[PDB]
């Protein structure tokens, strides 16, 4: 009622897109790509129809790649901070399930990890550390869309419809510009082809940008000035988004 | 006396490839073996139609089977007889070669050695052993033991030379040089070789859109031989 006026005020303006983009991750400095990359996960496709038949996707996926110190993790922490229904794991230590259910034995089911965040954004650091075992499970999540669970007891099927935001370090933690990205990320082909798209970042030295980084970081570690502020407040952007979710584009 | 039928790899390109180099990494097998016949079943137009027509029918009225059976009657030696014959000739008589046939074969083998050396001046990739000569011999005695004669003749060998000549004709028949590098890797990449291994060339040639198993080995075997 009182707020809907604000919502209207948001949809009216022609810049509020740009406002969104610039206001997403204050902590992070620039890059402008992964801003959009992060937000466009929160707002997903129709994920419905086309029957008869098999259902379209729907949702979205992203895997951020880059030389460390690029603060690729700050995004992550910002997402687990900002949006509800978001799980954060650092796996390598997943360890296994983890991302799936035990099941507890009875036939009561553990949450857990991945699936307890549903219709949402799950954020995993370092795909490259979890080796073979679980990655396959994730593939089973992003292919069949369902999580099938049978252990020494009651057989089961549990749905998880989720977006997966990963941060994956390169083979040598570096480029390798000359190498094919296909060869660089070092995760298996089928899970690779389901992530669209990667939004790779590499940081290279530019004295303007360098000065801006040192300035900005020292700024951050200063209680003053913390006056740096986004055009949208972190609280309102949620009710805005949730409003924008009720549309069937 | 071993009679072996190998299965070659990848098909016709293995003919485009060096004639040897087929079995494992080593031609030595082919060196031990006397008569090597990579073959073709080019149906004289009447063959493929033979097999086809045979498939079409294959029912009634056993006419074809009959035809096979009279082919068996007329089909030269009943083959139940052929056996007894082979036993016969095998135990009874042990043949021996004639001197002019011998010197003939000397000329044979020295022409082989010389000419085919000259052929390999260019390092043409393919072979000649005195074992092969010994083979030619054993063919002459074999066929001499057909005629059952205690002695060999010249013409008698004159067949053998050309038969084995057909065998020699059988001995004769991502770009390679590019993958043949590995050289860039062997150098300014790894003087040791270690932590390089086939696994490395695999990581080096895994996401480069590039290397086949035979490709990887070929270029490797190539450079191994080439001396790079």
């Amino acid at each position: 009622s009182d707020e809907i006026n604000e919502l209207k005020e948001m949809v009216k303006d022609e810049h509020i897109y740009d406002k969104l983009v610039r206001s997403i991750a204050p902590a992070v400095f620039g890059h402008e790509a992964v801003k959009k990359g992060i937000l466009l996960q929160m707002l997903g496709g129709v994920h419905k129809s086309t029957v008869e038949g098999i259902k379209l996707r729907g949702d979205i996926n992203i895997c951020v790649v880059g030389d460390p110190s690029t603060s690729k993790s700050q995004f992550l922490k910002y997402v687990v901070g900002f949006a509800p229904r978001s799980v954060y794991t650092s796996g390598k230590a997943s360890s296994a399930a983890g991302l799936t259910a035990a099941v507890v034995r009875d036939y009561t089911i553990e949450a857990g990890a991945l699936m307890l965040a549903d219709n949402g954004i799950c954020c995993i650091d370092e795909f490259d550390k979890m080796d073979i075992s679980d990655q396959v499970a994730i593939h089973e999540a992003m292919e069949q869309q369902t999580i099938s669970i049978a252990k020494a007891g009651i057989h089961a099927t549990l749905n998880a419809r989720t977006s997966i935001l990963a941060a994956a370090n390169p083979v040598g933690g570096r480029y390798n510009r000359k190498l094919s990205l296909r060869g660089n990320l070092n995760m298996t082909a089928p899970i690779m082809s389901r992530f669209d798209l990667f939004f790779v970042i590499l940081d290279d030295c530019n004295e303007k940008i360098d000065t801006e980084l040192a300035s900005h970081i020292v700024d951050l570690h200063m209680k003053r000035d913390e006056a740096i502020e986004p055009p949208f407040s972190a609280e309102q952007l949620r009710r805005y988004i949730k409003y924008a979710r009720t549309f069937k584009p | 006396s071993v009679l072996a039928a190998a299965n070659p790899i990848y098909g016709r390109y293995d003919d485009l490839k060096s004639p040897g180099d087929n079995i494992d990494f080593q031609t030595t097998i082919l060196s031990r073996f006397d008569m090597i016949f990579i073959v073709k079943d080019d149906h004289n137009e009447e063959r493929d139609i033979s097999i086809a027509n045979h498939v079409i029918n294959i029912h009634t009225g056993n006419a074809n089977a009959m035809q096979n059976q009279q082919e068996e009657n007329g089909s030269e030696i009943s083959i139940e007889k052929m056996k007894r014959y082979i036993t016969y000739c095998r135990l009874k008589c042990a043949p021996r070669l004639s001197p002019q046939a011998a010197e003939k074969l000397s000329s044979n083998f020295v022409t082989i050695r010389k000419q085919l050396l000259i052929n390999e001046l260019e390092s043409t990739e393919r072979p000649i052993t005195i074992r092969q000569l010994e083979a030619i011999i054993r063919i002459t005695e074999s066929l001499a033991k057909l005629e059952l004669s205690p002695i060999a003749q010249e013409r008698h060998v004159d067949e053998a030379i050309r038969l084995f000549q057909a065998s020699t004709m059988d001995a004769a028949s991502t770009s390679l040089s590019e993958i043949r590098r590995f050289e860039q890797e062997l150098k300014r990449r790894l003087p040791i070789g270690w932590s390089t291994s086939y696994q490395t060339l695999r990581r080096e040639f895994v996401d480069t859109h590039r290397f086949s198993q035979l490709a990887l080995d070929k270029a490797l075997y190539a450079l191994e031989k080439h001396e790079t």
